[PDB]
């Protein structure tokens, strides 16, 4: 998901 | 395609957004506080927009799933059960640290940026020091405005700097959550696949005082009346339609060296990843026979779950396109380019040289360098030595704190504090410790800490019990004892008893010493990056490929079309995944366990009015060519016209490698469809009030 | 579409056929000696097609595997390496038993065959006798035109008798075959399924004797000149083309009750494909110690490997779309819906109730009756119980004797006694009797056989142990001693301390009690069934579904068009691959080890002038929705004008379970397109001699 | 494959 790594 | 364009290249790429199939003028566009752009808002380690009047907010599921977990407890678990709030009242806070940030101004500053650090002279340490000072004078000018939080971004590696200026909103509640089997169905399974079923949804709601000026939390606070929000599509999204998406993608790394890859493909990431999986493993054992750590572990555990498998991922895309390969070829030709011009293709070369020397510099501690990072991230040590660190900024005049520890860091700093009470349990801390010990003491001689080797007095497992059982003596497990340190002076912390604390005072000289040579090394970057990156530009000018910035957490726009991709000879995955998708997968166990209202649903065939036509039922996920990164969670996905068709969510597993090096036929956004959206809140977990509000219903 | 039309409905397809694209006029697709269907040819469990005036045949490589295996020693292994006559005087015999079957004419003789039915009055062994003195008289009669054999084929149950004449050629020889890696890429991981990458086809040629009338094997023997074959299609085939298949499928179970559906996926698939992978376990790792195991006994594990699988593809696919349900469902539809017809359907009702009464028979001895006829069928026992019925059934006269041991069956008798020397090995061998005499001993008490139980004189291991070391005696692993069996009379077996020959003469009156009891069964099931099966056609047709009998060995015509299939929500299968996915798989291990000339040749784009533009390369294999089962591989694949497209040879996974419910969404036939067969004899294992014979070099 | 099974 593109969240923040 | 390819392409994170920031709002300045609009005039560039207004001819194939056209030809993509916008019909919207991309003048309209352009304007980046009007109507439709001004809608979307940064979270911001994730993006979402307006969709109504009185300041609703959607985004997705995985971004808000932060807050869901702090509202959450064992006996009454939001992310389990979803969270609906009938009516404003009912609306829980997010958090003390969730933001919405709507962009006012935008404003070019790279000539005085470049003066500044010019200004330094020689010196590596003096620059960083100088672009610092720079920075936060800029910063506190325009935070004279009350409400406004600004940012400094360095573009194409210092060669422009720009400054954004964000209205705060400090005050930001969950209004609604669908049930985790259907916000994260698949969970880590699906993670990073295509097909997809994941309703990657929630909504919030924007507060401010009665003033109309941004407040933290406050029964007396209002919503937020947005100037512009989105709409609904009335028209159903079809395969080739054309989309575009506007977000804040966090980073890429399409121009570092061919060195900064091997790098972080040889090392970086598996060592990320295995270090990630090790502590999944042990949380994951842990929650099972303990509810309280599952609930209060959650949020770190999705973090490292996606993470891990990102990398995982990229490893293996890098493999798939020979990346290590592409990397070496490209460089060989830039190299050979800059030394066909004599001269004026020395500083690059010489740039380029330098590079390799810092990357060389940083190799030679990086095990000591992460793990001690590492270990002082566990949340005990990472409270001590944080607010001791405070304690020695107080002593400085404003000006001149480190950035992170400003009197406008302090609310921040205070809510994480806090926060933490949500997701800390000393019995699994200590577990997460003893890990992190363990691994201090495989580090060689050389990458040792003295002060951590004195600390643990040998290098045994009865050292490391040790340690822990000292450190068990903390009582910072408590928010009440971490919120008195927070306002106490550095005396006394250098008198405390409180073990934790004792080593924060003396790890502290030897993370200032590694905080330094970070600088110095930035400082060199400085200097090195922008000449080099520009050369980089040149060339590919000169070869006619795209010229885009690597993302850097601003806004950026990306666009395309609707489309599946060929994974393999012989097959093809559509561009659209449905409803009864979504009831094959299941399995009545976690993480394949719909709500049963959708499985029934489903079997009914009951569509609500939301069926497209040419799939014969209703659309869940979609595919699309669009160039997405970690970032742009909860971006809005806008059609021809600019309405809403759906959110960005994740990307195919064969796409992640893209953050490196770029390939545009496995590449693909995954995005929730609207549809989705709408028939969950209609069929399946309620929300009449925010479908009349939005309004569809 | 589904349908396995025999050519009498042409009529009633023929409308069906030209919307779904056929040029041809049915009438000429009518004329099963005409142009093009004279050119299609039955191998005995494999289709074939003329595609030459000089008697050439193409096939596929496994259905020419037979004969490869045969013509193979370990030192030169044709499966490995290939095989390519120069001339016709290089072509090497395909072995005592291939056949070509040419179709000379087709009678219905349903009064007189159900005449001499009804004349044995209300008998169950005298019906199945009058059926067998019918046909056996009827055959003699067709076959008294030297040169040609015949055959009665059951339609629907018994409702329908036809004769099929044939000219019978009987030297048949290999031309060519490519090498095991194209031939069979993929091995059994790919056996079954799609994405496939497989060359599966061979060539035969067919001979005759100087005077043009059939012949055994002679160096004087020449090429038969078929009046029809075949010519290579010159437009390019692409997806939604419609095609055509015509050829001989084996066996549906399509009108089976569902009493029979359940025992056969409950027990028979379950039960046999587990005795099959044993024997695949143990041949396989003797294999391994011992090449000349390996290739005597390829085929036998080929067979074992093909058949264990498709039943675990068929029992994954029962469950995949309820068939059990299904079955159950319209079985209650009929029955329901014969009652509502008080007296005229009562004969239906009757017929039901036998055949479950005759299952139920049935299902009481099925553990014997299969470990007995599986433990028979090892190689020294198989031998010694046959020629023992030999010479029985030769002190009667030839009218009397059992079919399968008459005077026209005598030649392919003493062809598999030579066969077999290709296909033994005593050490192998052995060790399949331990098998069988192991899960023998573990029968239950009912369900053993008094005469086995006295030869073996013990039930555990010191029993078994003595039964091998006794049978090790045996003179039959040698084919001289076979043939002098083959001729000798029942007194010299009934003489004989041959350990083999006793347990035969021991045993034949128990399996001559069992044949009668099989026969018994039958005799009432020809009265049944064909009521019951008119009532099922009868109903079917008013509820307007497609009517044509389960296969029965005998040719039919399947047409539809070129496409993919939807495994799963969000992907689809295209209808073809290419030859870059060939070399995507390559591993360079067994089973996906390409030969040298093909990676060579596809790295390089060499596509022979052979590439299809809509697809960008060379098409290997593709889907199609035809209808077609075992006894198909082989099958020409014509299109709209009747030309040569592809040669059938598999299904994909999901479709294998459509033999007892027809599933149309997942049902597709896979092919080998010619375009792949023309490049790999220009570009990988030339045989440019044979395209120039085809008029394609 | 559809050979004889
Ligand atoms: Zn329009
Ligand atoms: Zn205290
Ligand atoms: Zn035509
Ligand atoms: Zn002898």
């Amino acid at each position: 998901v593109y969240i923040h790594p | 395609g390819e392409g994170m364009w920031v709002p300045q290249q609009l005039p560039e790429i207004a001819g194939p957004l056209k030809k993509a199939g916008l019909k919207l003028s991309p003048q309209q566009i352009s304007d980046l506080t009007g109507d439709p752009m001004g809608a979307v808002v940064a979270l911001g380690g994730c993006t979402a927009s307006f969709v109504s009047p009185n300041g609703l907010v959607v985004t997705n599921h995985a971004c808000a799933y932060g807050a869901i977990q702090l509202n959450s407890t064992a006996e009454n678990n939001l992310i389990k059960n979803g969270f609906n709030a009938p009516t404003t009242a009912d609306e829980v806070s997010a958090g003390p640290n969730a933001r919405v940030f709507v962009l006012d101004e935008i404003t070019d500053v790279t000539k005085d940026a470049k003066a500044a650090i010019a200004a330094a002279g020689d010196d590596a340490l003096a620059r960083t020091k100088a672009l610092e000072a720079f920075e936060k004078k800029l910063i506190a000018d325009c935070e004279a405005e009350a409400g406004f939080r600004c940012r400094l971004y360095s573009f194409s590696g210092g060669n422009t700097y720009r400054l954004f200026k964000n209205l705060e909103i400090k005050d930001v509640r969950l209004a609604y959550a669908p049930p985790g089997s259907v916000g994260k169905f698949g969970g880590d399974i699906d993670n990073w696949m295509w097909p997809r079923h994941t309703g990657d949804f929630a909504f919030y709601r924007a507060y401010v005082g009665k003033d109309g000026k941004p407040a933290a939390f406050s029964k007396d606070n209002v919503p937020y009346q947005p100037k512009h929000w989105l709409k609904f599509a009335d028209q159903p999204l079809g395969a080739g339609d054309f989309v575009m998406v506007a977000g804040y993608p966090g980073s890429t790394n399409r121009y570092a060296l061919a060195a900064e890859f091997d790098n972080t493909a040889q090392w970086t990431y598996p060592t990320i990843a295995r270090h990630y999986k090790n502590q999944i493993a042990m949380v994951e054992a842990a929650g099972k026979q303990n509810a309280d750590i599952q609930v209060k572990y959650a949020a770190t555990m999705a973090g490292w779950n996606n993470t891990s498998k990102n990398y995982d991922g990229q490893l293996e895309g890098f493999k798939r396109i020979d990346a290590a390969g592409q990397k070496l070829r490209e460089e060989a030709a830039v190299l050979g380019w800059l030394k066909g011009q004599g001269a004026k293709g020395q500083p690059a070369l010489d740039a380029h040289a330098k590079l390799l020397d810092l990357l060389e510099q940083s190799k030679a501690t990086r095990d000591r360098d992460l793990t001690l990072a590492l270990f002082n991230n566990t949340a005990m040590l990472g409270s001590a030595t944080q607010l001791y660190r405070l304690s020695i900024e107080r002593e400085k005049p404003n000006a001149e704190r480190e950035s992170g520890y400003q009197e406008r860091d302090l609310p921040a700093i205070e809510g994480g504090l806090k926060q933490l009470e949500r997701r800390y349990v000393a019995a699994m801390d200590r577990q997460l410790q003893e890990y992190w010990l363990n691994e201090y003491i495989k580090l060689p001689a050389d990458q040792r800490v003295a002060a951590v080797d004195a600390w643990l007095g040998g290098n045994d497992a009865a050292a490391v019990k040790r340690a822990l059982d000292r450190l068990a003596g903390t009582k910072l497990g408590s928010t009440e004892e971490r919120l008195k340190w927070f306002a106490a002076d550095r005396k006394a912390f250098e008198a405390s008893n409180d073990p934790a604390i004792q080593y924060a005072v003396a790890v502290m000289p030897t993370l200032l010493k590694l905080e330094q040579e970070r600088k110095t090394r930035a400082g060199e970057n400085l200097a090195a990056r922008p000449v080099y990156l520009q050369a980089l530009a040149d060339y590919k000018k000169s070869q006619g490929e795209f010229v885009y910035p690597d993302a850097n957490l601003s806004l950026r726009i990306t666009f395309g079309n609707v489309m599946g991709y060929a994974p393999k000879d012989g097959m093809e995955y559509t561009p659209f995944t449905t409803l009864e998708g979504v009831v094959a997968k299941e399995t009545g166990q976690d993480p394949f366990d719909s709500p049963k209202a959708l499985l029934d649903a489903v079997a009914a065939k009951r569509y609500g009015g939301l069926e497209d036509k040419r799939i014969g039922s209703v659309p869940v996920n979609y595919l699309s060519d669009l160039d997405i990164t970690g970032g742009n969670s909860g971006s809005p996905v806008l059609d021809a016209h600019g309405k809403l068709v759906g959110l960005a969510f994740d990307g195919n597993w064969e796409s992640v490698s893209s953050n490196w090096v770029f390939d545009p036929k496995m590449t693909r956004m995954i995005a929730v469809d609207g549809r989705y959206l709408r028939w969950i809140m209609q069929e399946v977990y309620p929300a009449p009030q925010l479908l009349k509000e939005m309004n569809v219903g």
